[PDB]
């Protein structure tokens, strides 16, 4: 939507402030776009060859984004959107398979702010809650009320009631985009903002290092290494909405809990040499991550990536770039740790990973491009005949 | 006041009192009252009755107040206070011991409060916790007693537990104590068992021998255990063989024993047999692999059952191992219960389960309905050995009784399971999901108490919560709960290997071919054929056809013969006919492929009147094959598909067949209240009313007469299925067989309560009530047309030397081969009402049969010849009427041609007044009487003036009235319905008439009061009319009126469906059948295209006989209006040789007026006589209210009635000049001045008498009227002009003219009320104007009542102004309609308020001349105005009540003329005329009106007059200011100089 909101004001600009060619080729081009017309503009400047270039090449969102850099010279973050802000209330919103809680944080590190994370849920939580508000009511703060959907009824009761100033108080919500309609008062009251995550395929993989702490041996370690690997992998995977997976899951945090107690718990009962890769495999495919799954092809791709990640065999290719040692006999966990460390810094992301570290055919992320150029430029198409 | 059964008085009057409080005082005197009723009432039935719960503090302030409360009900303020405030106290103290009670036994926690104080109240019965043990526990039905001990306990499915010591049962001694010995008693005798069970098993004791003398539980238990320990041992090693042999035979040798058991054994054998199939299908399985770490793989998923050996406590010593986690069996008893088969599938939903409940979670479920999920959590339930209490979560449920069974789960430990979790309101939702959130946080966490329901409970580490789902159809899981839930899809039943197992269990040779076979089947029925709502071909249908095999085993065999036959009793009856021959095929594809029964249904067919066909016959074996089995069978059919007639002889079948006497009961539930059938709590006294449901079950169980123990007792539903009269039944549906009431009382069922439901179609039934119940479905029509007509035949001689011989006759009369074209002939035809070909046989045989039953005395006197012919020409008529008696005049000619064609012409012909009397021809032209009324009874409108069609009318009304057949009669409006009832039955000898009107609104209760005053009830058991010798007709008009239901139904034609088939019904406050023998029902409808109709169900209609009534020929309108001229003209003498052409130019000038006229223009564009009538009425008060007549005069007062009657509807000029050449070309051609509107000007405002007087004459007296009314009574400041002037010419012509109604159209501001109540006040009539909000029926009869007492008691001159804001709902329309077509309500007068008024016309003055006069009175001197603004209403104009008197006359909006003068005449009073130039702005004003309309249907010129008003003022004021500024200035001036 940002991007089609782009679009719609770069059209308007540029249809008053040029001539009709220029209308006439930004029609075309579109046109090409969504691949519903078929013609070569009437061309005279540098940055339309540029663009027909770009689509000889078949790189849409290429051209989409030198659009964006071209027309546009500025950009607008969280922190500029908080910094001026006549209203002190802001409802972050985001979607369920992606965090906002993280760059919350790190906006109150940066801004020195004391943020308080006040998950809601029971009448102790709601307390929990009317404390803290009653705190920074009266000292000043930052309040986070991170999944405020679970409660929506105790939301557009209590903070409605409080609604209807101290110095440097903010208050932060959280709301899932895929969720229940929210109240008109509370999205017109406040300063919308919306987070949307960059893949970091190896960014996430950091992250879940560090938010763990780590158990039986270097094989605990070592099994907790490639389930958090194929958890991320299997979480970029998920982006993909009409190719990598025939409908949108949402794996978490939860998930990712329960496949670590099962390989903690098959581990501890069986520490030998014969560790049956067979049967945490099975177990996972089918009730761990399987769980949400009905369709076949689904339970066939997620088989797939199980079998390619939990082979176990001599040597291991998690991603055609780099591998993975297993620790051998006279190992020590903490210096596993480390070497794991070392491997995970030692990778680099080739530009090409959303169809070579997710084992996809290029052709088909071609097409999800392709797809999605032209349901942007349909959506163009439709709001400039008004 | 009335008394309950021992000392407090009841007074009967509640909310009456709350209204008239509605002070502080009295809202505390009603709460006290409301508290203390509500509460004596568990006091008397508690606390009242049992000693042991009142024999410490808490028994002493029961005996205090109850001494309170028999002192009060011996005969103030403080001692209410003391009252409440004790029953306050307490209620407290008992439900705190109630709370602390159910904290001793945390299993008593499931039942409600009333339940628990009778278990306490047992202190001494010692029984009534086994009629509530299932409750209780959920798999115990009762506890056996010896000699005052516990010896053992009954299970449901019917075991028996061998207790290791019996418990003795001391004086002193309360329930909680016993119990709670009893349950852990419980769990250390099935440990005992499983323990010595194992150990005989380890010994190596056959298993055939040990099956005999154990609980299912045990011998469960060590077989599993037995089996894990071997399996393991010789896993350990590679080998399997030895193993599965073993168990092999061990299977073998069980089902040997299942061939030779009795019933308990059966389910014990069978559910072990379930067991050792699963063991040799894991041991098969894990043979077929061919490496050990794939071994290990299969055998980890599998259940394991282990055994701590070690561990001395044995509550525990048993844990479960699936998939390396862990989890204890807690040993309570389960009894014999179905096991589910084991699938890889299954074992898949038990690992998740396990997964889930390892970690502090819980499992979840969503997907696909009817795919087993909460079956498989009660396996899950059932393998961990405990209970789970299955909540099948519906609208039923509220919140206060999940948040007592969660917690009851919590406490005890018992896992509660949620079934469809998706069918929760919003609230309850949200308060359950805060609940199971909070349960979870308890159990992560691990904290001994969870604070809920304002409590700190106690929290067993063993509890769960389980919930199932079906989003989509919806939601999946809240964010609250999914959090803490681990989601599942269970999408896919492995349907094959169930079957597999069950035909392997029931003991067939080849299982897998069945199996597949039965599977393929299934799919591919579910695939090919229609997708009807009421098919169903996953795997519930599968269970029970393969649970409805085994008689069919125990009688064919074992083999695909026995699978075929059961598919054709089960499936087939719910199938259509396209899907039968579907059907067929398949099974011709797919498979291979006792007449003493025969004999009996065609003997109780022959002897009970009907013919057998081959379908019939084959109908008939399915239901009786059918009945075999299930307790609940539903019929569907078409409407009138011929059903019952099926199962009446399908029951005297079986009487015949096995003796037991049958008793049969017929119900209509859709017409008796739930309250009636049922029973509900009083609001006034709180008592009970024992239904007619209740009242037949009571009657039935008790048994007293000895008949029920010996006979089949049968009840029928002949409606359709309303949700909520069978969500009250689906205990009784289900396998509980347990009556449920609202008061507490229950009612057990005996299996020869069968129970019927007859339907005509599926709409609105949940597709899980078909699948408890079987259906069966009668696709189609159950008869030949010529059987039909023999049985008639047999009935109708039987409703009765000549007889024989008149039988042969009527029957070569009735010759198939020209009936069967005849039929397919008239099946064409265009019908009104529609019904269908097979249904119309019953009334032309039964008119016929009547016919030749009423002239049989004479034919002995007769030749073969005249007879024949006399029988062939009622048969025509019959035929005809029962045939074409639903289509136009000319489709009656062409039926009477076609009808003459196919006898040949050697019959006697039928002529369109062809009539039999002596034998001999004869003609109804020469039957019509010449009558000559008077003009003093013109304006009479019940008289009725005969012609051919109205004679041959009444003929055959008396004729089929008197065949014993219902009239419905449907025709366009007007055409005299109301009007030939009552010429054709108040000249009656044998019937009389009662009349009811039927609204948007109309109870069975309004015509059972109403048919009151006219019948008896003598011994009720029958009843009769009040009379002796007339039969009684009940008629009812506009039957069509009353409102559907919900359901696609309407419960008033439902009853009189009841009146007219079965004879009789039943009474509400009695429940006693009552019959009915000589009253008959008479309905008068409109056709269902008019907009405010609703198209009845056929079920209904297809019982009586319908007859079109439309629109009478023009020569024969011509007849009578000829004649009503000539009585018109009897009062002038010089023009009475005048008559026939004026008739003339009247008919025609309707006609041209009908005929150039579409209804699509406008909805007041229908024409119907009663104009025709008004006119002559209108012609008349003009006559005799007028001076003496000359022909031109005569001429030019026709054509002004002409114009203040018809020509008032008009939108535009153009169709009134059309109009006006009309009256011009039928005056001048049958026998000039001017006929425009202005031209006639008749009134009598100035004279004695209606005449046409000078403009200027009646414009000064409407001034001069005028301007006494502002000097007296009202200041209004308001104009005349041209266009008003017209209009309250034509309402005061309307107001003058007597019954003659109004109405008008125009827009706001426009002038109508301020017009009607001006004519109001010059013609006398007083105005009251209705406070309408805060008022209803009650208030408006009453203020009406007064009124019209008012003005027949002082001759005051009374009217009511009506507003659209004073109407609200369709029963003021329709009030006004009856109030209309009628001059006297029949509902508004009846008792106390009739006797009032009748005393009161005696002492101002027969009943039948008093009632005359009153309807005479109130035709005088009543006038209602009718409002419109929108052309709700729409409707009103095309019934013919609304449009039988009103004059529709256009008001419309202001035009530019009256514009103009309203304009000039008001800027006329105020100087603005200084720089003419008021026409200038005024022209420019509208202009400037004319365009923004037209930028932006009449104009609403409220914007006019508060636009000229404003301006007015404005000028007024400023120009004041401005005088006054200009006159300071001028003295200033001077001053200064
Ligand atoms: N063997 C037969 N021969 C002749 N007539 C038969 C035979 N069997 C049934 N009928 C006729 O079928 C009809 C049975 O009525 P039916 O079952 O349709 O009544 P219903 O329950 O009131 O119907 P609906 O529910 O449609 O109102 C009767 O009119 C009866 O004469
Ligand atoms: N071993 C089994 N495996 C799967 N389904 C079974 C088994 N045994 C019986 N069933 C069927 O599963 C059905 C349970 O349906 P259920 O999941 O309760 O539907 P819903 O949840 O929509 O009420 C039962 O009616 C039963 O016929
Ligand atoms: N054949 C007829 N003979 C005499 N009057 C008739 C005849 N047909 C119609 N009318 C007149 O038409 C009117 C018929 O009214 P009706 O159709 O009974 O109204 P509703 O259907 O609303 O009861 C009566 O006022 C009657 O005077
Ligand atoms: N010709 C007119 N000139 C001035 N005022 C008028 C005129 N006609 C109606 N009114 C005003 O309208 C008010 C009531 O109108 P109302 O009777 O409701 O009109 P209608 O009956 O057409 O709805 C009166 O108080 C009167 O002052």
């Amino acid at each position: 939507f940002k991007m089609i909101m782009a679009m719609t004001m770069f059209c308007l600009y540029k249809f008053d402030i040029e001539s009709e060619q220029y209308k006439e080729a930004v029609l075309t081009m579109i046109g090409v776009l969504s691949e519903s017309s078929d013609g070569v503009p009437k061309l005279t400047n540098d940055d339309l060859r540029y663009l027909w270039d770009y689509v000889t090449t078949k790189s849409y969102i290429s051209a989409l984004n030198w659009f964006k850099n071209e027309f546009f010279v500025d950009e607008w973050n969280i922190a500029d959107v908080v910094a001026n802000s006549e209203n002190n209330y802001f409802t972050m919103a985001s979607e369920r398979d992606v965090d906002g809680t993280f760059k919350l944080i790190e906006l109150a590190k940066a801004s020195k702010e004391s943020l308080k994370i006040i998950p809601l849920g029971s009448i102790e939580n709601l307390n929990y809650a009317q404390e803290e508000i009653s705190k920074s009511k009266i000292e000043g703060g930052w309040i986070l009320l991170q999944n405020i959907q679970m409660s929506l009824s105790w939301v557009k009761t209590y903070l409605h009631k409080h609604v209807e100033e101290h110095e440097k108080f903010k208050m932060f919500m959280t709301c899932h985009l895929t969720g229940d309609k929210l109240p008109a008062p509370l999205l017109q009251r406040t300063d919308r903002v919306v987070y949307e995550d960059i893949p970091g395929i190896l960014d996430t993989v950091k992250d879940l290092w560090g938010s763990q702490f780590f158990i039986s041996g270097v094989w605990s370690v070592y099994c907790t290494f490639l389930l958090s690997w194929f958890h991320a992998l299997i979480t970029a995977r998920t982006r993909l909405v009409p190719h990598g997976f025939s409908k949108k899951y949402y794996f978490n945090d939860c998930d990712f809990q329960f496949a670590s107690v099962y390989l903690e718990n098959v581990l501890a009962t069986n520490s030998t040499n014969n560790i049956p890769w067979a049967q945490v495999r099975d177990h996972i495919a089918t009730i761990v991550y399987g769980g949400k799954i009905d369709e076949e092809k689904d339970l066939e791709v997620v088989a797939k990536l199980c079998a390619h990640v939990f082979c176990g065999s001599d040597n291991l290719q998690i991603v055609p770039g780099v591998r993975i040692p297993q620790p051998l006999l006279q190992q020590s966990e903490e210096e596993e740790r480390a070497r794991l460390t070392a491997i995970l810094s030692n990778t680099i992301e080739p530009a090409d990973s959303l169809s070579s570290w997710l084992q996809l055919p290029r052709e088909s992320i071609l097409d999800y491009e392709r797809l999605q150029a032209k349901e942007v430029a349909s959506s163009t198409e439709q709001l400039l005949q008004e | 006041v009335i008394e309950h059964s021992s000392g407090l008085k009841l007074v009967r009057e509640w909310d009456v009192l709350e209204q008239a409080c509605k002070l502080t005082k009295l809202s505390e005197i009603q709460v006290n009252w409301v508290e203390v009723q509500f509460y004596w009432l568990d006091l008397y039935g508690i606390l009242g009755e049992n000693l042991d719960i009142q024999n410490t503090s808490k028994f002493k302030s029961l005996t205090s107040e109850y001494k309170m409360i028999t002192t009060r009900a011996f005969q103030f303020d403080t001692t209410l206070k003391l009252t409440i405030d004790s029953l306050k106290m307490i209620k407290s103290s008992l439900s705190t011991f109630l709370e602390r009670q159910r904290r001793q036994f945390p299993r008593f926690y499931f039942l409600g409060n009333d339940d628990l104080l009778k278990i306490i109240g047992s202190g001494k019965h010692h029984d009534q916790v086994s009629k509530f043990m299932k409750k209780m526990f959920g798999s115990i039905e009762s506890i056996i007693f010896f000699e005052d001990s516990i010896t053992g306990v009954r299970s449901v499915e019917g075991e028996v537990l061998n207790l290791n010591e019996k418990i003795e049962l001391k004086d002193s001694i309360q329930a909680q104590e016993w119990l709670n010995i009893l349950d852990t008693e419980i769990k250390l005798s099935v440990f005992t068992q499983f323990r010595d069970c194992l150990g005989q098993l380890k010994d190596g004791t056959d298993i055939e021998v040990v099956v005999s003398k154990y609980i299912f539980q045990a011998i469960l238990l060590s077989a599993q255990v037995m089996w894990t320990e071997l399996v393991e041992k010789c896993l350990q090693t590679n080998e399997f063989s030895k193993y599965w042999k073993e168990v092999d035979m061990k299977i073998k040798g069980l089902l040997d024993k299942l061939n030779k058991s009795s019933d308990n054994v059966k389910k014990k054998i069978e559910a072990l047999l379930v067991e050792y199939l699963h063991f040799n299908n894991v041991i098969g399985q894990l043979k077929n692999c061919s490496t050990k770490e794939e071994a290990r793989l299969l055998w980890a998923k599998v259940q394991k059952f282990y055994q701590k050996n070690d561990t001395l406590d044995d509550l525990n010593s048993v844990f479960i191992s699936q998939s390396g986690y862990l989890l204890q069996y807690k040993f309570e008893y389960i009894g014999i219960p179905e096991r589910l088969i084991y699938t890889p599938l299954l074992l898949v939903g038990f690992a998740t389960l396990t997964d889930s409940l390892h970690q502090k979670y819980g499992g979840c479920f969503f997907g696909p309905a009817g795919t087993g999920k909460t079956e498989t959590v009660k396996a899950f339930g059932q393998n961990l050995g405990r209970v789970v209490v299955v909540f099948n979560c519906d609208d039923s449920f509220d919140y206060q009784v999940l948040s007592r069974l969660l917690v009851g789960i919590t406490q005890i430990g018992a896992w509660g399971c949620f079934d469809e979790f998706n069918r929760l309101d919003e609230k309850v939702l949200s308060a359950v999901s805060a609940n199971i959130q909070q349960i979870q946080n308890g159990l992560q966490v691990g904290k001994s108490h969870i604070t809920l329901l304002e409590e700190e409970t106690p929290l067993s580490p063993h509890t769960a919560v389980f919930i199932t789902l079906n989003p989509g159809y919806r939601s999946e899981l809240p964010e609250n709960l999914k959090k803490s839930f681990r989601e599942f899809s269970m999408k896919s039943p492995q349907s094959g290997t169930i079957a597999e197992m069950i035909l392997q269990i029931m003991g067939f040779e080849d299982s897998k071919s069945l199996a597949s076979k039965i599977v393929h089947f299934l799919e591919l029925l579910s695939s090919k054929c229609s997708s009807m709502n009421h098919y169903h071909f996953g795997l519930r249908t599968l269970k029970g056809v393969l649970r409805n095999c085994s008689p069919l085993v125990s009688e064919f065999g074992e083999g695909e013969k026995t699978v075929v036959e059961s598919l054709k009793r089960v499936i087939l009856p719910s199938l259509g006919d396209t899907d039968e021959l579907v059907f067929k095929d398949e099974l011709s594809k797919i498979f291979d492929s006792s007449k003493a029964i025969v004999q009996c249904l065609k003997d109780a067919g022959q002897r009970s009147g009907f013919s057998m066909s081959e379908e019939f016959l084959k109908k008939c074996m399915q239901f009786y094959y059918m009945q075999k089995t299930q307790q609940a069978l539903i019929l569907v059919g078409k409407a009138g598909c011929g059903k019952t007639a099926t199962w009446k002889t399908v029951i005297d079948a079986m009487a015949i067949f096995d003796g037991h006497a049958n008793v049969v009961y017929v119900i209509d539930t859709k017409v008796l209240t739930k309250e009636s059938l049922y029973g509900s709590m009083l609001k006034a006294t709180l008592e009970w009313r024992d239904g007619l449901f209740t009242s037949i079950l009571r009657r039935v169980n008790d048994d007293i007469t000895g008949t029920f123990k010996n006979s089949r007792i049968w009840v029928v539903f002949d409606s359709d299925l309303d949700p909520e009269y069978v969500e009250a039944m689906n205990s009784v549906l289900d396998d509980n067989k347990i009556l449920t009431l609202p008061n507490g009382e229950r009612l057990p069922i005996p299996p020869n309560f069968r129970i019927l439901f007859e339907t005509d179609n599926l709409d609105h039934t949940t597709p899980a009530t078909i699948t408890r119940c079987g259906l069966l479905w009668f696709s189609t029509d159950v008869c030949s047309i010529s059987s039909k007509i023999d049985h008639l035949l047999n009935k109708s001689y039987e409703a009765l030397f000549e007889l024989d011989k008149l039988k042969d006759l009527i029957s070569d009369s009735f010759d198939m081969a020209s009936l069967t074209n005849i039929f397919t002939c008239s099946n064409d035809l265009v019908h009104i009402l529609g019904v269908r070909t097979f249904n119309k046989l019953e009334t032309a045989v039964q008119l016929a049969v009547h016919l030749i039953s009423s002239y049989r005395q004479w034919f002995q006197n007769l030749d073969d010849k005249s007879l024949k012919d006399v029988i062939t020409l009622l048969i025509k008529r019959s035929l005809l009427y029962a045939l074409a008696g639903d289509s136009t005049g000319e489709s009656q000619r062409a039926f009477i041609q076609t009808i003459n064609t196919y006898f040949g012409h050697d019959s006697q012909e039928l002529s369109d007044y062809s009539t039999i009397v002596i034998l001999s021809f004869s003609s109804f032209c020469s039957e019509i009487p010449s009558v000559s009324l008077e003009a003093h009874e013109v304006m009479r409108p019940d008289i009725v003036i005969p012609t051919i069609d109205t004679i041959k009318h009444e003929k055959i009304f008396y004729d089929l009235l008197n065949s014993k057949r219902g009239i419905i009669l449907c025709g366009p409006p007007g055409s005299g319905k109301t009007m030939i009832m009552n010429n054709a039955l108040r000249n009656s000898s044998l019937y009389d008439v009662v009349g009811i009107n039927f609204s948007k609104d109309t109870t069975t209760e309004h015509i059972l009061s109403a048919l009151h005053r006219h019948t008896n009830y003598v011994t009720g058991l029958t009843l009769l009319p009040k009379s002796d010798i007339k039969n009684l007709v009940l008629f009812c008009d506009e039957i069509n009126l009353p409102k559907l239901d919900k359901y696609g139904s309407q419960n008033v034609v439902l009853f009189l469906r009841q009146l007219m088939e079965k004879q009789g019904f039943w009474k509400t406050p009695e429940n006693k059948w009552v019959t009915i023998e000589r009253i008959h029902i008479v309905g008068a409808c409109n056709p269902p295209t008019d907009p405010g109709r609703i198209p009845m169900s056929e079920r209904f209609t297809r019982h009586a006989a319908i007859l079109y009534l439309g629109y009478p020929s023009g020569k024969s309108l011509s007849q009578i209006y000829e004649i009503y001229y000539k009585a018109i003209f009897k009062l002038v003498p010089e023009f009475r040789s005048y008559t026939e052409p004026f008739a003339r130019a009247s008919v025609h000038l309707y006609n041209e007026c009908k005929a150039r006229y579409s209804t699509g223009l406008q909805s007041h564009y229908l024409f119907s006589p009663r104009e025709l009538t008004r006119l002559v009425r209108g012609v008349y008060t003009a006559i005799n209210t007028g001076p003496r007549q000359t022909l031109r005069s005569l001429i030019r007062l026709w054509a002004y009635e002409a114009w203040r009657i018809f020509a008032d509807r008009l939108v535009g000029v153009k169709e009134k000049n059309s109009f006006e050449q009309l009256l011009y070309e039928t005056v001048d051609k049958y026998l000039l001045g001017n006929i425009s509107s202005t031209s006639l000007l008749f009134s009598g405002l100035l004279s004695l008498d209606f005449k046409e007087v000078n403009k200027t004459d009646l414009v000064n007296f409407i001034e001069e009227r005028f301007k006494t009314f502002c000097d007296e009574e009202l200041e209004v400041p308001m104009v005349i002009h041209e266009s008003m002037v017209d209009h309250i010419l034509r309402i005061d012509r309307a107001l003058k003219q007597v019954q003659g109604h109004m109405m008008l159209i125009g827009a706001s501001r426009t002038g109508k009320t301020i017009l009607t109540r001006f004519v109001a006040w010059l013609n006398g009539l007083k105005i009251v104007q209705p406070k309408i909000r805060h008022s209803n029926l009650s208030d408006f009869d009453m203020i009406l009542k007064k009124a019209i007492s008012d003005c027949s008691l002082k001759e005051s001159r009374t009217c009511l102004i009506i507003d659209e804001s004073n109407i609200l709902e369709t029963a003021f329309l329709e009030r006004m309609n009856t109030l209309l077509a009628n001059a006297d309500i029949p509902d508004l007068f009846q008792g106390e308020e009739y006797d009032k008024l009748l005393n009161n016309l005696r002492n101002k003055t027969t009943e039948q001349e008093l009632y005359d006069w009153f309807v005479g009175e109130i035709a005088k001197n009543l006038h209602v105005v009718f409002t419109i603004c929108d052309p709700k209403s729409s409707a009103m104009i095309s019934s013919p009540a609304l449009f039988n008197r009103c004059i529709i006359n256009w008001m419309g909006d202001w035009d530019t003329k009256t514009m103009s003068q309203v304009a000039n005449n008001m800027v006329d009073v105020v100087p603005m005329e200084f720089t003419t130039i008021r026409d200038a702005v005024v022209n420019i004003l509208i202009h400037f009106d004319r365009n923004f309309y037209q930028k932006m249907n009449p104009r609403s010129p409220g914007y006019f007059i508060d636009g000229l008003r404003a301006l007015v003022k404005l000028v007024t004021a400023k120009y004041q200011d401005l005088q006054e500024n200009q006159r300071f200035v001028n003295v200033g001036l001077e001053k200064l100089n």
